[PDB]
């Protein structure tokens, strides 16, 4: 059925001259009928495994060349798919690893609103069931309290794969929390304890955020400034606006109603 | 129809147990704040306050190096220009009735 | 005038004719079960130290 | 038009109220929703008042009953029209609003907006959603601390 | 959604997507108005095909917003539709 694919599917095709093969067989499977669901033909289920087969591989395939930009048309287009329903066969392969994928993702992106709306289509499996969703919500959990030391300890526990385009930059978004935690008016702290907190032993990375943000460590100080106290005495703006008001007031009460 | 708001409620247990202590004291070291929350680590002790405060929880400080929380206190709110804004608001709402 | 209709639904339908006038929610919450003897809690404690 | 001040002043307005319960009592409820945003969007051009109170909260009610995004369609919604109500609509309008804005990890605003949704209701004996909003304001006050 | 059909290049793939957003627009309107800019982006400009197709569903989308002077602009783009 117009496969054409069984060649460099399950062997690897690292930048083969494969994307132009998928962008033929989308061009087709577009041709052919209902891309999206339109409602109809409904014992036709070869377009249907067939195209969520094609979309689950593309994005398999799509994380290993970072595509992030483009990865969410197959993440949302899975999710599409995985709605309708009607009497196709949920169950893949996946159907799980490919949600605690786009979880991680969504959560690496430090939007946790949408990933906190998204735990509202599975009612069951949550505590229970698929070990690749327990993983990506206990992670989140401990992000919610401020104890770390064990998410950093956690990278030797991995469910599928090394994940790491989406683990790598959670601890760098990690860097960017911790940054905008310590913040507040405190007082001098050395060139040896703010370094050896997170993670890195005396490297230059420290000397980019110093010179990358404020704190100039002049005699060994990190300073912010947090007091923004301003609003001087100021009677003067309530001196203007004030008499509006109260030529207002008795503006509407002695005109007839 | 609502088990998985409560489903992580744990968290928000911690952190109303140091809300209650911020209200306590004002000036406390933080080789106490752990001790009598069961928390065995004072260094994580540093970052839930440290989170607690950026949200608004509570309005104290904290010093590093010297290892004490103080809390800032503002008062006079009889002086600032927001009373009279509540007033207006409702003497505009009584003339419309 | 108080029509009141509801989907909502009243969802369901003692030993406990002490009613202490009002509250003690708190009160009681306060000693909820322990710290009970006072008068040990001080008398036990003017013999340590 | 000809009639449109009585027939729209009510009788319609609890029409769609009934016809949509019966859906709901023993049935589906989707191509419910495509013809409720027709009615909507039918109104809001030739009438303002009540064709948009009834009309929001069971459009929303239906999105509820599924756990849906539920969300984008607030911001644009002109909100439940002030000037005019029942008095009666505006509270279970705040209190969709306050769920959806609770689920969202948006708690310190949510209290009191339905703290304002929980004084509307009447002193009536029914204690049908009077229970509901109490105990989602216990759960979401647990919260905070 | 399928919106995100817009980004990719290919003008037929395109060409399909919004020409079949028109259907559902009657009630998906509020999804859709956070990108209408973008869909704006293939109006006015030459490198396109049938692009009163994207003129026609503006208005739609303003229309449901009652933003009318955005919806009479874009009808006036669109014309002979």
């Amino acid at each position: 059925m117009y496969e054409q694919l069984k060649g460099e599917w399950n062997r690897k095709s690292p930048n083969l001259s494969k994307c132009g093969e998928e962008l033929g067989r989308l061009k087709l499977v577009l041709l052919e009928l209902n891309f999206l669901p339109t409602t109809g033909t409904k014992l036709t289920k070869q377009q249907l495994i067939l195209a969520r087969d094609i979309l689950e591989i593309g994005a398999q395939w799509s994380i290993l060349r970072k595509d992030i930009p483009s990865f969410e048309r197959y993440m949302a287009q899975l999710k599409c798919y995985y709605f309708d329903y009607k009497e196709q066969l949920p169950e893949s392969a996946y159907m799980h690893q490919l949600l605690g994928l786009n979880l991680l993702f969504l959560l690496s992106q430090n939007r946790v609103a949408e990933f906190h709306t998204e735990l509202e289509r599975l009612p069951a499996k949550d505590i229970q069931t698929n070990v690749y969703i327990k993983h990506p919500v206990s992670l989140e959990q401990y992000l919610m309290e401020g104890s770390y030391n064990k998410v950093f300890l956690a990278k030797g526990n991995i469910p599928a794969e090394s994940y790491t385009f989406f683990i790598d930059i959670l601890l760098d978004t990690i860097r960017d929390e911790i940054a905008g935690c310590i913040e507040k008016a405190y007082e001098k702290i050395l060139f040896t304890e703010a370094t050896r907190i997170l993670f890195f032993n005396t490297p230059k990375k420290m000397t980019d955020y110093a010179k990358k943000r404020g704190w100039v460590l002049g005699p060994n100080n990190y300073y912010s400034f947090a007091s923004q106290q301003q609003k001087p005495e100021d009677t003067t703006i309530p001196s203007t606006e004030l008499a509006k008001q109260v030529i207002e007031y008795a503006r509407q009460l002695e005109m007839i109603v | 129809g609502t088990y998985t708001l409560i489903i992580r409620l744990r968290h928000n247990v911690i952190k109303t147990g140091v809300r209650m202590i911020s209200l306590s004291y004002s000036r406390i070291s933080l080789a106490d704040i752990a001790q009598k929350l069961q928390l065995d680590s004072p260094e994580d002790a540093e970052f839930i306050v440290a989170k607690a405060i950026r949200d608004g929880v509570i309005e104290a400080s904290i010093n590093h190096e010297k290892g004490y929380v103080q809390s800032k206190e503002m008062i006079d709110i009889y002086s600032t220009r927001e009373p009279q804004l509540a007033f207006h608001q409702r003497i505009s709402f009584c003339l419309d009735i | 005038m108080s029509e009141k209709k509801q989907p909502v639904d009243l969802g369901l339908l003692d030993a406990h004719v002490w009613e202490d006038n009002w509250d003690d929610d708190n009160v009681e919450d306060d000693f909820s079960n322990q710290l009970r003897a006072e008068l040990e809690k001080h008398g036990y404690k003017m013999e340590t130290s | 038009s000809t009639q449109n001040r009585r027939a729209l002043d009510l009788v319609a307005a609890k029409c769609y109220y009934y016809h949509a319960r019966v859906y709901e009592f023993l049935d589906k409820l989707d191509v419910v929703r495509s013809f409720l945003h027709a009615r909507l969007r039918t109104a809001t051009l030739r009438h303002d008042a009540d064709g948009q109170a009834t009309l929001l909260n069971l459009l929303l009610r239906n999105y509820l009953h599924y756990s849906l995004y539920d969300q984008a369609e607030k911001l644009v919604s002109k909100s439940v029209f002030p000037e005019q109500a029942n008095n009666n609509e505006w509270a279970r309008y705040l209190y969709y609003t306050g769920r959806i804005k609770a689920i969202q990890l948006e708690y310190s605003e949510a209290r009191r907006t339905m703290t304002n949704a929980l004084r509307k209701a009447p002193q009536h004996t029914a204690v049908g959603f009077k229970q509901t909003v109490h105990k989602l304001l216990i759960v979401v006050e647990l919260l905070l601390g | 959604g399928i919106i995100s059909l817009l980004d990719e290049d290919e003008p037929q793939l395109k060409e399909f997507a919004l020409h079949k957003l028109n259907a559902v627009v009657n009630d998906f309107w509020a999804e859709i108005s956070e990108s209408v800019d973008k869909i704006e982006v293939l109006y006015e400009d030459e490198g396109f095909r049938s692009r009163q197709f994207a003129a026609l569903v503006a208005s739609k989308v303003f229309y449901h917003l009652g933003a009318f002077e955005e919806s009479l602009n874009y009808a006036l783009g669109a014309g002979d539709l």
